[PDB]
């Protein structure tokens, strides 16, 4: 019972995994400026 | 030097006045979509290309050189 | 209205803090140069008759429509009224340089501009250019490099509010755009 | 009992300012009482002047071709027979008046203006403007100016010698009211000119129309939107300049919105105040890990007292004492300041906060989708 | 807020007028006065833990009805928020020296105080016996500088003068 | 406005009737019930100054960030508006238990209470809170069944107007959500 | 409308005021009353029909210029028109003699009374006949008691005066 | 001063209409609602003294501070001054019985009350102190009549939400 | 009169204020800038003979249309009204530069100005370029110094910023 939870494995936990999927360090899913710009259909003349 | 302030949730770069906030990138990079094109400070317009113009007359050059004595005041 | 010394307060508030040691520096860097702002907020309400007069009609010069029959700037309560505004704006950007913040131009100057113009149909991209002629006046009397007037000053610099005072004519440049 | 008159009642004998008006947005901007003193310079009878034709023209732009209209009752008011209330009345009942506010006006417009020129208040109910349209039909433009004035409202709110001005009077008749004077005084750059399309509808800015939006709202007793009351505001020239946490300014309405992200945004306001309903109720209770040993650890709290403050030498060792009321407790200086850090800190406080975020994003993202057919889209 | 700054571009605008020459002359006494009560709120910054501490057990040892069961002092939950108040009313002082003028008291500190202060039964006189003995314990040369304490110790006054 | 006496009348008019022996018997009983209701609206109106300062204190309580810098009964001034739009709604529903019809308070405050909030940006179910402590603390009274203060009434059974109240109270509820 | 319970709560909400002893009192008075005046009620619904059958010939017994041609009882259907009228006024007072007031009377039967009845030729003068033999024909053993006689005589008398 | 007449003529001059029989249905309740509570006016009238000396100490022994040197109670003089204010209010409280509405307190007894003791260094809950004191040792049928003492204890707590 | 000490005691008059310390803030800038305004006075006090005279044929050397008939300056008697009226504007930036604010040359020379010289024909650019030729006349390290050449130059185009 709470809001906002902690997240971890073990005892002392909430139920919760690490970093909320057990990835503590993500990998990049964004791209790069030229590229997301390019992605968006309002950015052509940019 | 370039200006941004948000007051009022109105987020302004110059004379920009962005419409969409953000938009995350690839490296830690951000991107904002704004209504107008940013104009440097310190811009002066290249000039439109013209033909090279050259004196007609020589003698029409040195008839608008002031004299010494025009200088001194001693001539018209 | 905020000035430079109450946003820092207002700041502090925020944190629930003291005007204490790192944030009482900067007031004093403002106290400090207070007599070049005052030597520069003079230098605009000199020339401010032929600010408004300078700008309003190099507006009419590069969008002829204006005066044009069916203009924004066509009768003379027109005219009249479009150098009223000029001045107006003007008067709102010099309050923001002598008060060090822009709290007043967004508190009362622009608070409608923008609905008002389209409710009386006053094109907003030509009184873009109105503004920002304005801007190229007082840059150039801050810096004492106007081409056909200079006023005497002791030596220094002031760029840091030829600059600042180019944060206010573009704020009212972007809050009708 | 918190207040004890409200503005509609006269002032009694004992105060400056109006009780309700010394916590209200009155003393926060420049809509504030103007009062003519006893003996004028001819100096600051042009401040009583230069309010006069704020107010009763509604920021219009009083030319001076057009102010020699009014020189023959200027100088009636600069001589001093004229009062304040009466100097008004003879501008409403003016020439320039009513070409700007009457002869191109439909009859609820006209009323309106007059609610805000001579009184300081939106009209209030319904029946109100029937009465004031029911005067001038009957007994023409005239005698209706006295109806606004001539009644105790004017008495007893602006007396004789105060100039009007748009009241923040604290109490409400209808809690609409607040909002109809709010979109009425709509903005300081603002003028009745303008909001009522008297530039656009004639010719070169002449004979216009002055139209009224916000007819329906009269008749059908209906609430004003809110974007209304917060974008051109009397409330942002009398902003307090606080540090609010809801920030209650509108956010500027985006291009490109998308579907999905109005989705996501309203299935998190629904995480949000479902968990809030599951906080508050557990709160209150059993939220303090040191409450249920407090009087245990109280009981056996007093021991050893002491007058002269400096005792328990613990051995013959100084060791001395506080005495003082808070560090007899055993508190400290942050026991005070954690109040002002329980914004974030706390859950309920959070979990708050950071729906009313939420329901701000969530206004301003779904009002920009109301624009459907020829619209160009994005990827994020 | 009420500052110099706020005054001479209110009073401008109200009539329509660009800064003039006598709006730029008061803004020059808001330099000469400004190192005197600059010098006061950086004395409270730092020192306010020990101020207000010592003005808060003031309020009880004058008044020891407070902490009876019945009044506005009877738990240590109302306690603290007691001393709070006069860390309030102290942080206030330090905004209104920094800013000039009387601004942050009346907005934030004074404007309803008459009132929130009758319906929750707060006492006043016991919030003043706290300011007076701020304004009491002012050692002029040993504190701050002489001219910080008229400074400081104007605004003490000015809110035992809104108090009472 | 209207009343409960009117209420008849109000309705009887679109069938253009004849109030006979038709539909009075909801009348004659509520002037039977006059006192024990003068006795009921009596219990609040003694107890309203402590009912309103009990209702928001305890509101804070529960959510201790109202009072924190940013909250919306931080300052002073917050404190005093908050205290007196409390009084504003007891004091509506108190008219509305004395005539005993609920036309008194949705005409005169809920009308637009919900988008005024939404532009002074106050919070919404914290003032929800507000209002449902005053309706647990009007049922105490009614029935005099408050902890800690007890009124002298005539021995009789008053959970019907107890529950007339409570059904105003969350109108209230209904508006500001 | 005008009864006495929306006096109390709309001289206090101009007040802004709590109801005090003096406002509960004012509807302890609308119990006492309420009781003889409500009883004025059902006698006036039962034999509604025959109050309009005798003064829908009285208003008639005075003026046989009513029944000329071009005027307002030139025919039959609009004597008709005129008894659906007379329908209505007392039938006003059946609606103002529950609520305590004369809330319904000028709401819906003196609102506009004037200029609808000078602009349609409707001259009132035979009007206030109509309501002149209701009033003195009231035997007040018979028709109700003595306490409660008063009550149905006060009210027709408000439009007397008020519908001339 | 506000009655119960007093309110009903008010708002008829608002409109100006005439006194209704909507009008003469409050006086009716009040010659009822006079039997308890002119009962309870010379129950305070011949035992005015006995009252106030009982809520004088009742003020005195809670709060005992007032006694100390520089407080509102420091000399005898200022004792004395004490106990004619408690009767004061108390005759304010027979004139309310008499009249019936709050008039009589709310114009001598309480507009500007809180700015007169807030400058006098009085606390106002030193004065509630002997107002909620005497407004529970009425015990109820032996001190007046049921219903007289159902008046006397709301002029009472008309007092103290006002000071408080 | 327009001035420091005028503009703080009118605003706080407009809310019923003391003087508070940014009222007094504002008028210890009134002894700073008064050092140099008052050797800018009587500067002027001494050699004002050759001012307007030095000046008031600035105007007449560029507008020597004037003199024609018809005209302005056409003959001795309007000519010697002409540099009476130079005198009139310089004796008021003398009054200008001793209360310290534009109060005299406003209420005097500026109020109405513009009502008069468009009834009585007269080019106020002709009254700009004399205005504008002592302006630009001055040496400031010869005339007087050069913080009193600020406040002499400050009053000399508002001048010409009110007649443009
Ligand atoms: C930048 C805009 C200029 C420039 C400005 C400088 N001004 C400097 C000093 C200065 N200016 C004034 C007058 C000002 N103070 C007032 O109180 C009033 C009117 C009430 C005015 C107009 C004063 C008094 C001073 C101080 C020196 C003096 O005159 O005694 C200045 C010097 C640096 C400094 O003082 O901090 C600068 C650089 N100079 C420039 O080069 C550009 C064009
Ligand atoms: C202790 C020496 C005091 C005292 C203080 C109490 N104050 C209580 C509540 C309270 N105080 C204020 C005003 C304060 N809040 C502010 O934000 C500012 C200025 C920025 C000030 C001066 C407010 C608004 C409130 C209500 C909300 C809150 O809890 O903070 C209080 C609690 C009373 C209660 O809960 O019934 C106490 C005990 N009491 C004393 O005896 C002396 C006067
Ligand atoms: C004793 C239990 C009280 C207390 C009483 C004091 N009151 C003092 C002065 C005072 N009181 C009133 C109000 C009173 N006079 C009226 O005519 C009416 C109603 C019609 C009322 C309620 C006034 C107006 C004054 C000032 C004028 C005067 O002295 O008569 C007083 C003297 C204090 C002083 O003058 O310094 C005292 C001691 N004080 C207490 O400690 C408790 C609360
Ligand atoms: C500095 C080298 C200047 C410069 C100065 C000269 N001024 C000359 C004469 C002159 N100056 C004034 C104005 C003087 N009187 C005042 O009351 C004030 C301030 C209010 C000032 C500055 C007057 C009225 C006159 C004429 C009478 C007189 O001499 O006093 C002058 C002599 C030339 C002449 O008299 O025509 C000089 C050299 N000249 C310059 O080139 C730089 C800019
Ligand atoms: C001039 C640079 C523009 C232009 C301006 C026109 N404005 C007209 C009316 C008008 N303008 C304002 C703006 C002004 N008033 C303020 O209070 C503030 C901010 C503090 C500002 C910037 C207002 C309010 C109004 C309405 C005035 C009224 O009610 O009469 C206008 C038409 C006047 C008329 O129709 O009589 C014009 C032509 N037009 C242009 O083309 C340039 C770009
Ligand atoms: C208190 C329990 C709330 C809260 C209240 C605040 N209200 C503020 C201003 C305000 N409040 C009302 C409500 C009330 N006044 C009325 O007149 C009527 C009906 C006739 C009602 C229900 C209104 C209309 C207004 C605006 C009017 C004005 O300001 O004059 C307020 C101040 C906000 C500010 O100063 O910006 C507060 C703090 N806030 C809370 O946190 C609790 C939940
Ligand atoms: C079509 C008509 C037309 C005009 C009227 C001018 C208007 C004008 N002036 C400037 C630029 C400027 N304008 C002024 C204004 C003035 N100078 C003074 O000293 C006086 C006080 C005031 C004239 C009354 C100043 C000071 C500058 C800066 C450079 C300088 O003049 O020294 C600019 C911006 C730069 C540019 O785009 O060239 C413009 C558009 N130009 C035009 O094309
Ligand atoms: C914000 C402003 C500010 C203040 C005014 C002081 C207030 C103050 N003064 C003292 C502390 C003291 N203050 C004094 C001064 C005096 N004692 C006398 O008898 C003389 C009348 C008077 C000289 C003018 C002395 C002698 C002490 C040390 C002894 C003591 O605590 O009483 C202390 C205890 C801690 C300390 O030593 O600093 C504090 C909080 N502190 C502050 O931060
Ligand atoms: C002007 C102010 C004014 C009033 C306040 C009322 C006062 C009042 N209340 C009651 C009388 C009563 N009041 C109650 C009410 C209650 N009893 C309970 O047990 C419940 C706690 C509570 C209801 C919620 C009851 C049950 C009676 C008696 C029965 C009845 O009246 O029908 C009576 C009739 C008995 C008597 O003669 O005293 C009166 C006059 N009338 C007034 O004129
Ligand atoms: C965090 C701080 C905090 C508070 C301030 C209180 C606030 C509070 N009081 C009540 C509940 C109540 N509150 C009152 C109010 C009062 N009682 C009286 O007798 C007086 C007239 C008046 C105080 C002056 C009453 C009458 C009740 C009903 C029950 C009763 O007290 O007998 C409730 C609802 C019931 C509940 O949820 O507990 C709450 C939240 N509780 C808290 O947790
Ligand atoms: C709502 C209230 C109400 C009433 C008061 C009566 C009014 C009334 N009375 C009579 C009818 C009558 N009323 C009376 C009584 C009297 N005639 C007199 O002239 C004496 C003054 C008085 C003696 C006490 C008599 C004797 C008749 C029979 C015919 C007549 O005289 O009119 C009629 C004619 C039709 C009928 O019989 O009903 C009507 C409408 N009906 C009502 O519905
Ligand atoms: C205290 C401030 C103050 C002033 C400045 C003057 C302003 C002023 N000047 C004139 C009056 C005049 N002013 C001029 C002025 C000029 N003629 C020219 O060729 C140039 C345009 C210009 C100066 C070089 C002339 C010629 C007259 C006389 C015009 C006439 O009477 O028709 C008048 C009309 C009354 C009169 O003749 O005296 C007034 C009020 N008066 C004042 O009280």
């Amino acid at each position: 019972r709470t809001a906002y939870p902690y997240t971890g494995s073990g005892y002392g936990s909430a139920g919760v995994p690490y970093g909320q999927d057990t990835y503590g360090y993500k990998a990049t899913t964004a791209k790069s400026i030229t590229e997301t710009a390019a992605q968006a259909g309002v950015f052509n003349t940019f | 030097p370039i200006s941004i302030m948000g007051l009022n949730k109105l987020v302004t770069a110059g004379t920009a006045k962005v419409v969409r906030a953000d938009v995350p990138c690839a490296n830690g990079c951000i991107i904002h979509a704004v209504s107008s094109v940013i104009i440097p400070p310190n811009y002066v317009p290249v000039p439109q290309p013209t033909k090279p113009v050259f004196p007609r007359s020589v003698i029409a050059e040195i008839a608008k050189l002031p004299t010494p004595r025009q200088a001194l005041g001693l001539d018209p | 209205m905020l000035d430079a010394f109450s946003r820092v307060v207002v700041n502090s508030d925020a944190k629930a803090a003291y005007v204490g040691g790192s944030d009482l520096q900067a007031l004093k860097s403002f106290i400090a140069d207070g007599n070049k702002r005052l030597d520069a907020v003079n230098s605009i309400v000199s020339n401010a008759s032929c600010m408004v007069s300078d700008a309003v009609s190099g507006m009419i010069c590069e969008n002829p429509g204006l005066i044009s029959p069916g203009g924004n700037c066509y009768t003379n309560r027109r005219m009249a009224a479009c150098l009223r505004d000029g001045e107006i704006i003007l008067r709102y950007v010099s309050y923001a340089l002598l008060a060090g913040d822009a709290s007043v131009l967004e508190d009362r100057c622009l608070n409608g501009l923008k609905e008002t113009y389209i409710a009386l149909g006053v094109p907003t991209n030509s009184s873009i250019r109105a503004v920002s002629i304005m801007k190229a006046q007082a840059v150039a009397f801050i810096t004492n490099t106007a081409t056909e007037r200079k006023m005497s000053f002791a030596a220094g610099d002031c760029t840091s509010l030829a600059s600042e005072v180019a944060s206010y004519f573009d704020r009212v440049g972007a809050a009708i755009s | 009992k918190v207040v004890d008159r409200l503005d509609s009642q006269p002032s009694a004998a004992f105060e400056q300012t109006k009780q309700v008006y010394t916590f209200s947005r009155y003393i926060l901007g420049p809509h504030r009482a103007v009062v003519a003193p006893v003996a004028m310079d001819p100096s600051e009878k042009e401040v009583v002047l230069r309010a006069v034709y704020r107010q009763v023209f509604g920021n219009a732009y009083i030319m001076e071709e057009e102010r020699a209209e009014l020189r023959v009752m200027e100088s009636q008011f600069l001589l001093g027979e004229l009062s304040v209330k009466e100097l008004v009345r003879a501008l409403a009942k003016s020439s320039t008046y009513k070409v700007r506010f009457f002869e191109g006006a439909v009859q609820y417009r006209f009323i309106e203006l007059c609610f805000k020129h001579l009184l300081g208040r939106a009209p209030d109910n319904h029946e109100e403007i029937a009465v004031h349209m029911r005067k001038y039909q009957q007994e023409g433009y005239d005698a209706e100016i006295d109806s606004y004035l001539d009644a105790g409202e004017y008495d007893n709110v602006f007396g004789d010698d105060t100039v009007p001005f748009l009241r923040f009077r604290g109490v409400y008749t209808p809690c609409d009211s607040f909002n109809r004077q709010c979109a009425l005084q709509g903005g300081w750059a603002n003028s009745d000119k303008a909001m009522g399309g008297a530039a656009l509808s004639g010719y070169n800015g002449s004979d216009g129309r002055q139209m009224s939006t916000m007819i329906g709202n009269y008749i059908s007793g209906k609430p004003i939107p809110y974007e209304k009351v917060a974008a051109d505001t009397p409330l942002k020239s009398t902003a307090p300049n606080w540090y609010a946490r809801p920030n209650p300014a509108l956010a500027p309405q985006p291009a490109y919105v998308s579907a999905k992200e109005i989705a996501e945004l309203r299935s998190r306001v629904s995480k949000l105040e479902a968990a809030w309903s599951v906080a508050v109720k557990q709160s209150a209770a059993a939220k303090d890990t040191v409450e249920t040993w407090r009087a245990a650890a109280k009981e056996m709290a007093a021991m050893r007292g002491i007058s002269p403050m400096g005792e328990a030498y613990f051995g013959g060792i100084a060791q001395k004492v506080d005495n003082g009321a808070l560090a007899q407790l055993g508190n400290k200086a942050s026991s005070y300041k954690k109040y002002l850090y329980a914004i974030e800190t706390d859950e309920v406080s959070r979990l708050e906060v950071d729906l009313e975020e939420a329901k701000g994003q969530l206004r301003v993202l779904e009002a920009a989708m109301a624009k459907s057919t020829p619209m160009t889209r994005t990827a994020e | 807020m009420k500052s110099v700054i706020t005054t001479v571009v209110s009073a401008a605008d109200a009539a329509g007028r660009f800064p003039s020459n006598s709006d730029l002359e008061s803004i020059q006494g808001n330099i000469q006065r400004s190192a005197a009560r600059l010098e006061a709120a950086e004395k409270l910054a730092g020192n306010h833990e020990a101020v207000v501490k010592e003005a808060g057990d003031a309020c009880f040892a004058k008044y020891a009805y407070l902490k009876n069961p019945g009044e506005a002092g009877e738990n240590q939950e109302k306690i603290n928020k007691c001393y709070r108040d006069v860390d309030h009313y102290m942080r206030l002082v330090n905004y209104c020296l920094v800013v000039g003028g009387t601004g942050p008291l009346d907005e934030w500190g004074i404007a309803g105080a008459r009132e929130v202060y009758r319906t929750l039964n707060l006492p006043t006189s016991a919030y003043v016996a706290s300011i007076a003995y701020t304004r009491d314990r002012l050692c002029v040369p040993r504190d701050m500088s002489a001219q910080a304490g008229v400074e400081f110790s104007a605004y003490l006054d000015y809110l035992i003068n809104a108090l009472s």
